[PDB]
């Protein structure tokens, strides 16, 4: 009742203290389908879950290739995933043109928060609302980047987001030691991947069509398995 | 006496009550139910004082709360009216007055009504001094209430609904004869979080002691519903990406 | 953005923009109230009943089920408003389904009807099951007439919400029933829902109806998913 | 977007009148008294100096400002509206006259600009009006001595005398019954210092109220000799010294 | 515990308690009140249908213009208000012929429905970064059909959000729920042309309130060799007789 | 840090390059009547030929208070430019007299120009246009 | 209080007045502490009150003294942030107008020209006053010793002295009633240090209950320079008499 | 009144008693951050951060809670995490524009009215928001040592100890106490124990927690900010372990 006043904008302060429009944006997030991050010493990978509007129709895309060495995956809002994947294309094309130098993951993060924390402190636009993971393999080894769109960048070991990821995020908890060493061997991180994000199946169950993949490493650049792709690994 | 509170700007009258219903909740024991027609239906859990005490609802096999609910004080010999929703619409304001308040005055014999008014939509010019918050009267424009000469107004427009209510009251063919006088209390203020609005406002209803049997009230208790006011009780922890 | 304008100061909110009935606010008589004349019918041939609104059709498939017309409640109000309350019936089951609209409908049909519904049922005692939408809850309810799970200050308004007060503190105290409440937002007639609330929704409502799990859920899912007025934009708004 | 634009702040009342103007207007009446006398020599131009504490010296501020040299203006309301609009006066007396044409504007033409200037005020998204009073004498080679007012909305009017501010009705009233054809300038300014003396609750000496006139020419304010073409100002403020003698007179 | 209004259904750029834009979801109602437009995508062409609402019988018939030509390969269904989809149109016409013009080719039916959300997604914050260009979201709904030599034939659904689908089949419009039923039903991927439009007529002639005939409906189909073209009324009419005589056959 | 204006010279051309004035029929054109020039004025004559000192006194006042913010950022800070700059932006959009030309008084308080005159004050200056519906649409950007 | 609008923007209320800047003079106050501004012969001293009540505060990082140029010294009551804001304008101003009209900025021009500001702040919608007070002490070369103070509502006016804070009427009455008896607009001394000390007299005689080095802020304008003094200073200026 | 309604839902407004309620909106927001100290010794400064453990999913290395401006400048901040970002990113540029104009480290007090005027600039306008964070920062230059606190509504003020969030109040009592137990000063070992045991004292609220310290000396790390190694961080962890039980 007294939250009803104050959450006009995100230039408002509750009498509390409290920013209820990027609370609202965060919570965003659980409306988009589960996706799985996770990486060793040599190769970080990326697991989506993708949704059909319905039997007729195709699945969303989930993940998106930045660069050779660079790429994300999505939960959330689809206009301000689409407006933050272009950007940080753009970033990466414009260090390469200018410097002949690969974009740094940490660099993009960076980057991906100072446009992220515009949006909550001035009038006339919203804070964004789609959290992102961020895959990568540069000149200090592999990178995985979880980013909130109230503005925040976190770096892990591994990680899930969307609805119902905590069962995901639990299994990678437990089993860090175990698939933090993997080192040379893509398929047995990409299989425990696929074995975390299971752990947030709900009356579900990963078929060629709902799964997608990622990759990227020392010698591989950044691959998106789709359709038959996967049917190895299920 | 009966206290009927208005849904009014802030919902300062409804949760003066919740003070009033919260800060002494050993005198005040739950009584009836009114009939909802005219307003917005409602069903909820049953509210209790947030220091601990007992609930106001003594009866074991109720466990649901109505929109329209009457509490009787017998020691003040007081009863008050919470109301947890307005009106389906204003022109049944009428039937309101005239099959429901009017039928439970005469039943129960009674021999306030609570109010706050938006200084913008003021069109009628009421409030002649600014400077005073409260008004209290006794008993297009009227002047059949008595205003003291501190409050903020002499008279009542038209448009209010305190005046519909009076009418209503005063003109009835069959109304109640042990109904004596009518006592009307209100207040300037705006909208926002108005708990320490009114908290205020029911320390000058009591001060100035316009009920009689109203006793003076030193610790006031909110109940358990207002730590939902702003969503979850403990939603500040869960964004651990926005606070630290 | 240099500014924001001076004179968007915002309304107060203990206003509810809800339909008026006459266009005279200066009025001093009694407002006319609508008249609910209700069903021929015998309703002890039904040992159940459904009560809800439009927006869970999806949870009734018409060709899984034996869902058919059986008549019309009339409500007319003249100051002239008139509609129609179609009730259907599959197996022993009854259904009365209430086109919510918070534009069109002021809620003193709703307050009537439920009224007229509860009125007619309370003769006989038959098995009661609520469903319902609420936009102040933070997950999904199950209550009975002995337990209430909402926790202060959630509650229930609308339709839904003056059915479980004709059954509570009515005239006709005492008819057990079963109430299924699910998270929602929206104005009335114009509620969207979750996925898993959707999901959540299917299954408690076969297992109360007593239906094959897989089956029902297939047929929820497809008229779920089928341009359903719950589901508006979720598909193409979040991936 | 929604910031290219910024919505009137002076609009119609449903009786078919502009509020703002009318605060305006009722902030002007709460302020201190002015008037003007009109003769046939000259024009009397007067106020009552006010104080916050006794302490302020008084001869920093004035409420009497000179325009050109042939025009001068008071006041009743809110002084720094009167300070912009002084000093936009003055530089639109240059550019808008004397850089084309060679020479200063004429009273009404100068009143004009100034009244153009309110009035743009009041149909506006983003300043109020002006809550100010304005009295202007001046005088002119092809019309003579003039004297006008002119208000918050920008409408001015020509006066044989006029009085602003808290005591305006009592000063019109004794400014009536004491106004004829064949007035002098000296007539003038005992006829305003007997009004000023009926409005001023205080001190009512050389050091509490302003006088200037619009008179002849002093060529002994010119700075300069050589040039027998060259006229003087008419424009001058009386000092507190001659305020004080002509008050013991 | 008290009923008060809510105002988060108001502003493009305000969220809801649990994260959603109504304004986006009430723009997708204006275009349910719209006309019905059905695509069904095969192996030997694409097939939109449309059914013209004529308010009144004075209305021309060869005025309501639900069927475009956007390029040689790629024809437009539209659904909701009519001004907005004209702005839409003029863009995606001005985008195929600007990638003729630069890259001599014909353009991908997915790069032109990439482009056409892009500008949907105006409202707020642009693609490649552009400040907003109007103040509220579109209220119509396209069904892009097209053929291109890397993928086909393709029928695509863009909504006012910036997003769309790819359909094998897809109805818009007001009676888009028993079309889509049907559709859901009565789509297999063997079917032929002329199968397919029989399926259009059936299915318009089961949603639409009127007696369907040649001129409250209207045919189109696009194929790789004969490219778009729009059915006049005698070919959609000895489709209408056809059609009723299978019908009448059982 | 500049004091002479520098780098006044167009980069590019196109049909296009005034988005006020197009042509409806070809909107990669200009509307050659609504331009109201004298409807023989290609915009190529328009990059040659010109006399040297115009550039510089046209962009004169903007190159002066643009080394007036460069310096109060490196002297005082971000914050002081950037205050200058949004106060200077606000009195400007608020302002809208599609009869008047002049420059507000406030304009010239923040402009320091409140006792200053120059020839722009002096000199401060159809068939189609020049109404108050075209700076509605100039104004507003539909 | 503002009824419905005047509440967030400066346009009038029914009775002709501005309470957005009424309040931003109420705001004024909010620090409780007092300043004192008087001549002397070739001197102009400002003294202001120091409250520290946390014992973890740097003092000598408190101040509401500023030095705008090489001559004019400033003195604010109100909030130090807008304080701040008005002292580096104030300075700006100083300096451009020193570059574009070849002289020193007079005391008196620079107050007028910060309450041309203010009055911008007043008549705009979209911007607020700020809820300071503003006196500038120096010793012009042409008018002398000058004291010029400026409010939130535009207003400025030169003083033979001054003072203002939560307590400003007790002092304005016992220099008022000092003038009165000396007959002088000024203080008939040679030196600062005695005009310093007569200040902090007649302050300590106003308040009351007297005061140690570190509860005061002494500023002294001369012909040449304007500084501020240190607590070794002020020690020295209490232990002389 | 805590509360103002009818003065609290734009950023630029007066209340009738000349209060700006969303600055202590955003103040109520910045009290409810996580504690954080500063402490200023005889010839450096000493910062303290009391961080909540999270998941082993975090890398170790790439999560630290205090921010180093530049290489005399250290600071930390309680509110909003975005807030305080901006503001560091800000603290850096100016910093870095300062040591390239004038080619020398910038003085804290410079810095310190820079930030100031930066975050007061933002109470002015009804476009914008009060940032929602405190800072506490410090460093050494050529004038010594300095510690600084800064506030939403653009005060900053020079302390001899400063303490935000939660556990401000035992924090306060304790640097009161430890400035009153030592009117000579301190030294930057003494510090940093001390800066532990206050931080150990401060916690009160089911929940594990890590602590974070930083130096900047000139005796210790000649002028320049540095973390604290494994010993001298397990040194002070004991000794507050000692004072706690």
């Amino acid at each position: 009742m007294f939250r009803n006043n104050y959450d006009g904008d995100t230039v408002t302060f509750s009498p509390t203290g409290r920013l209820f429009q990027v609370e609202y944006a965060l919570e965003a997030i659980k409306q988009g389908s589960v996706t799985v991050g996770l990486r060793s010493n040599t190769h970080a990978v990326l697991v989506a879950l993708k949704r059909n509007a319905d039997e007729l129709s195709s699945y969303q895309k989930k993940i998106i290739k930045c660069d050779e060495h660079m790429g994300l995956s999505l939960a959330g809002l689809a206009p301000d995933a689409r407006v933050l994947s272009n950007y940080l294309r753009q970033q990466c094309n414009y260090s390469s043109l200018v410097f002949n130098r690969k974009l740094a993951v940490e660099r993009a993060g960076h980057l991906l928060c100072d446009k992220a924390q515009k949006n909550t402190q001035s009038y006339g636009g919203r804070p964004y609302g789609v959290g992102l993971l961020i895959i990568g393999y540069d000149k200090s080894g592999a990178h995985l980047l979880e980013f909130q769109p109230s503005g925040n960048v976190t770096e892990l070991y591994g990680t899930a987001i969307g609805a119902r990821s905590q069962g995901a995020k639990t299994y990678l908890e437990r089993t860090l030691d175990t698939f933090i060493k993997i080192d040379g061997n893509p398929d047995e991180l990409i299989k425990a991947g696929v074995e975390a994000i299971s752990q947030s199946l709900r009356d579900e169950s990963l078929t060629v069509d709902n799964l997608s993949i990622a990759i990227v490493g020392k010698d591989t650049p950044f691959t998106i398995y789709d359709g038959e792709a996967v049917a190895k690994y299920i | 006496c009966l206290v009927l509170p208005l849904v009014s700007v802030g919902n300062i009258p409804q949760l003066s009550i919740d003070w009033l219903l919260n800060s002494q909740a050993n005198e005040w024991e739950y009584l009836e139910a009114l009939d909802s027609k005219y307003l917005v239906e409602f069903v909820g859990p049953l509210d209790r004082p947030e220091d601990g005490s007992d609930s106001l609802y003594k009866d074991a096999d109720m466990k649901y709360s109505s929109a329209l609910e009457v509490f009787y004080n017998k020691k003040r010999g007081l009863f008050a009216i919470q109301q947890r929703t307005p009106l389906v619409s204003v022109n049944y304001l009428n039937n309101f007055i005239v099959e429901i308040i009017l039928p439970f005055l005469s039943k129960y014999n009674i021999s306030c009504i609570w109010d706050s008014l938006y200084a913008m939509e003021d069109e009628n010019g009421v409030i002649v001094r600014p400077q005073e918050v409260y008004s209290l009267g006794e008993f297009m424009v009227n002047n059949w209430l008595h205003f003291t000469p501190t409050s903020f107004q002499d008279k009542i427009s038209v448009d209010q609904p305190i005046f519909k209510i009076l009418f209503q009251i005063l003109n009835a063919s069959q109304r109640p004869k042990a109904l004596r006088s009518i006592k009307y209390c209100s207040c300037l203020a705006n909208e926002g979080d108005n708990s320490l609005d009114s908290q205020q406002f029911l320390q000058w209803i009591i001060s100035q002691k316009v009920i009689k049997n109203a006793p003076p009230i030193v610790k006031f208790v909110r109940p358990i519903s207002w730590q939902g006011a702003y969503g979850m009780a403990d939603a500040r922890d869960k964004f651990v990406d926005l606070y630290n | 953005m240099l500014f924001k304008q001076w004179n968007d100061l915002p309304e107060p909110k203990h206003l509810l923009d809800l339909p008026e009935i006459s266009k005279n606010l200066q009025s001093l008589e009694v407002c006319p109230v609508p008249k609910v004349e209700f069903p021929d019918l015998d309703v002890p041939q039904y040992s159940t009943a459904v009560i809800t609104t439009k927006i869970m059709n999806p949870l009734f498939p018409k060709n899984l089920l034996q869902l058919t017309s059986i008549g019309e409640i009339k409500t007319t109000l003249t100051v002239v408003y008139g509609f129609s309350f179609p009730i259907y019936s599959f197996g022993k089951t009854l259904l009365f389904s209430m086109e919510e609209n918070f534009i069109s409908i002021s809620p003193i049909f709703g307050n009537m009807i439920s009224r007229s519904i509860i009125s007619q049922l309370a003769q006989f005692s038959p098995d009661i099951i609520v469903i319902g939408t609420s936009d102040k809850i933070a997950s999904m309810k199950v209550m009975t007439e002995n337990e209430c799970t909402l926790q202060p200050p959630e509650f229930i308004t609308g339709f839904i919400g003056s059915v479980l007060t004709q059954l509570i503190v009515g005239p006709s105290k005492g008819l057990k029933f079963k109430c299924l409440v699910a998270p929602s937002e929206g104005p009335n007639g114009f509620e969207k829902l979750s996925l898993s609330d959707m999901g959540s929704l299917v299954d408690l409502c076969g297992q109360w109806l007593g239906f094959e799990p897989s089956r029902y859920s297939e047929e929820c899912y497809r008229l779920w998913r089928c341009d359903s007025a719950a589901i508006g934009a979720q598909s193409g708004l979040y991936i | 977007m929604t910031d290219r634009y910024s919505f009137s702040l002076t609009t119609f009342s449903p009786s078919g009148k502009l509020g703002q103007i009318d605060y305006a207007l009722t902030a002007v009446k709460q302020g201190v008294t002015s008037l003007g006398i009109k003769a046939t020599n000259g024009v009397v131009i007067a106020t009552e100096k006010k104080s916050s504490s006794p302490l302020a010296m008084s001869e920093t501020l004035s409420k009497v400002s000179l325009l050109t040299p042939d025009i001068g203006a008071v006041y009743s309301g809110m002084g720094p509206d009167y300070r912009v609009l002084v000093d936009k006066s003055r530089k639109v007396a240059h550019t808008s006259y004397k850089r084309i044409y060679g020479e200063y504007p004429p009273t009404k033409l100068l009143v004009s600009e100034v009244a153009k200037i309110m009035q743009e005020a009041t149909q506006s998204g983003g300043v109020r009006p002006f809550g100010v009073s304005l009295l202007i004498a001046g005088h002119d080679e092809f019309n003579g001595f003039s004297l006008y007012q002119v208000d918050p909305s920008g409408s001015y009017f020509p006066w044989k005398a006029t009085a602003i501010g808290k005591g305006s009705v009592a000063a019109k009233t004794f400014l009536e019954k004491r106004w004829n054809d064949e007035l002098e300038l000296e007539d003038a300014i005992h006829i305003a210092l007997l009004t000023l003396k009926e409005s001023v609750e205080g001190e009512f000496n050389g050091d509490t109220i302003e006088l200037a006139i619009i008179g002849d020419e002093n060529p002994d304010l010119l700075g300069y000799t050589g040039i027998p073409t060259d006229k003087g100002p008419r424009f001058r403020k009386l000092t507190s010294q001659e305020i004080n003698d002509r008050l013991e007179a | 515990m008290f009923l008060t209004r809510s105002e988060y259904d108001r502003g493009v750029s305000t969220f809801s308690p649990e994260g959603r834009l109504f304004q986006v979801e009430y723009s997708l109602e204006a275009i349910k009140l719209g006309s019905t437009a059905i695509g069904i995508a095969t192996k030997e062409g694409v097939v939109l249908g449309v059914e013209k609402r004529a308010t009144s019988p004075l209305l021309e018939s060869d005025s309501i213009e639900k069927i475009v030509e956007i390029d040689r390969h790629i024809g437009c269904a539209m659904s909701g208000l009519t001004a907005d989809a004209r702005s839409m149109i003029e863009h995606a016409r001005t985008a195929a012929v600007t990638h003729n013009l630069y890259y001599d080719e014909d353009i991908n039916v997915e790069s032109l429905t990439q482009s056409v959300c892009d500008l949907a997604l105006r409202f707020g914050e642009g693609a490649s970064g552009e400040e907003r260009l109007m103040s509220r979201p579109f209220g119509v709904a396209l069904l892009i059909a097209g053929h291109d030599a890397d993928d086909g034939y393709q029928l695509f659904h863009a909504e006012p959000s910036g997003t769309f689908y790819r359909y094998n089949a897809k109805a818009i419009g007001s009676g888009s729920e028993g079309a889509q039923a049907e559709l859901l039903n009565e789509w297999h991927s063997s079917l032929t042309l002329k199968e397919a439009e029989l399926l259009v007529l059936k299915i318009l002639k089961q949603v639409m309130e009127e007696k369907l005939d040649e001129n409250n409906a209207q045919l189109s189909c696009i194929t790789k060799q004969d490219g778009f073209k729009i059915y006049d009324n005698e070919k959609t009419a000895e489709l209408i007789k056809e059609l009723k005589e299978k019908e009448a056959a059982e | 840090m500049n004091i002479v204006p520098q780098d006044t010279f167009k980069s590019q051309v196109s049909t296009d390059q005034d988005k006020s004035v197009l042509s409806s029929a070809v909107p990669s054109l200009p509307d050659t009547l609504r331009q109201q020039e004298g409807g023989a004025v290609p915009l190529s004559t328009q990059l040659n030929d010109r006399h040297p000192l115009e550039s510089t006194l046209k962009n004169w006042e903007t190159t002066q208070r643009q080394r007036q913010m460069e310096q109060y950022r490196q002297i005082f800070g971000i914050a002081e430019p950037m205050k200058r700059t949004m106060e200077m932006e606000i009195v400007n959009r608020t302002d809208f007299n599609p009869l008047s030309t002049n420059g507000s008084i406030h304009r010239d308080i923040l402009l320091n120009k409140e006792c200053s005159i120059d020839w722009e004050d002096v000199y401060p200056g159809t068939m189609v246009g020049d109404d108050v519906h075209s700076k509605i649409e100039k104004q507003l950007g539909i | 209080s503002a009824a419905g609008y005047d509440r967030h923007i400066t346009i009038f209320s029914p009775e002709g007045r501005l309470y957005q800047v009424e309040y931003a003079f109420k705001a004024t106050n909010q620090t409780n502490i007092n300043s004192l501004a008087v001549r002397g012969k070739d001197c102009t001293v400002v003294i202001s009150q120091k409250k520290v009540p946390d014992k973890l505060l740097d003092p000598t990082t408190v101040s509401y003294i500023f030095c705008i140029s090489r001559t004019i010294g400033m003195v604010v009551n109100g909030p130090i942030p807008d304080a701040r804001n008005a002292a580096l304008r104030a300075k700006a101003e100083a300096a451009e107008f020193r570059y574009k009209y070849g002289y020193d900025m007079p005391c008196d021009v620079l107050a007028k020209r910060m309450a041309n500001l203010s009055q911008i702040y007043t008549q705009r919608a979209y911007m607020r006053p700020l809820g300071v007070i503003l006196t500038f002490v120096s010793v012009d070369e042409e008018l002398g010793p000058s004291i010029y103070k400026t409010d939130p509502a535009g207003y400025y006016v030169g003083y033979k002295a001054t003072a203002t804070g939560p307590k400003q009427q007790e002092i304005t009455t016992n220099l008022e009633n000092h003038f009165k008896k000396s007959k002088i607009d000024h203080i008939n001394e040679e030196s600062w240090e005695k005009v310093v000390e007569f200040a902090i007299t007649h302050m300590i005689d106003a308040l009351g209950t007297e005061f140690s080095k570190n509860d005061l802020e002494v500023g002294v304008a001369t012909k040449d320079k304007f500084f501020t003094l240190s607590a070794e200073n002020i020690e020295e200026r209490l232990v002389a008499i | 009144t805590s509360i103002g309604t009818g003065y609290d839902l734009s950023n630029s407004v007066f209340s009738p008693d000349g209060r700006n309620f969303q600055v202590e909106y955003a103040v109520k927001a910045v009290e409810n951050g996580t504690t954080s100290i500063g402490i200023k010794c005889n010839d450096g400064v000493v910062f303290a951060v009391e961080k909540l453990i999270t998941s082993k999913l975090l890398v170790p290395q790439k999560n630290v809670k205090i921010q180093v401006v530049d290489r005399h400048i250290g600071c930390v901040y309680s509110g909003l995490i975005p807030d305080g970002r901006h503001l560091v990113n800000r603290g850096r540029e100016e910093a870095a524009s300062f040591k390239k104009l004038y080619k020398t480290p910038i003085p804290i007090p410079a810095f310190a009215d820079r930030l100031g005027q930066y975050v007061q600039a933002h109470t002015l306008y009804n476009s914008v928001r009060p940032f929602g964070v405190s800072t506490i920062f410090g460093g050494v230059d050529k004038n010594g040592a300095h510690l600084y606190m800064l506030e939403p509504s653009g005060s900053y003020w020079g302390y001899k100890g400063a303490a935000t969030g939660k556990g401000r109040q035992s924090a306060k009592a304790e640097l009161e106490k430890l400035v009153d137990h030592h009117p000579e000063g301190l030294s930057a070992r003494e510090a940093v124990k001390q800066a532990a045991k206050i931080i150990y004292l401060a916690h009160e609220d089911e929940k594990d927690f890590e602590l974070e310290i930083s130096w900047c000396s000139l005796s210790e790390t000649n002028g320049l900010h540095k973390f604290v190694k494994g010993d001298l961080l397990q040194e002070a962890i004991d000794f507050a372990q000692k004072e706690i039980n």
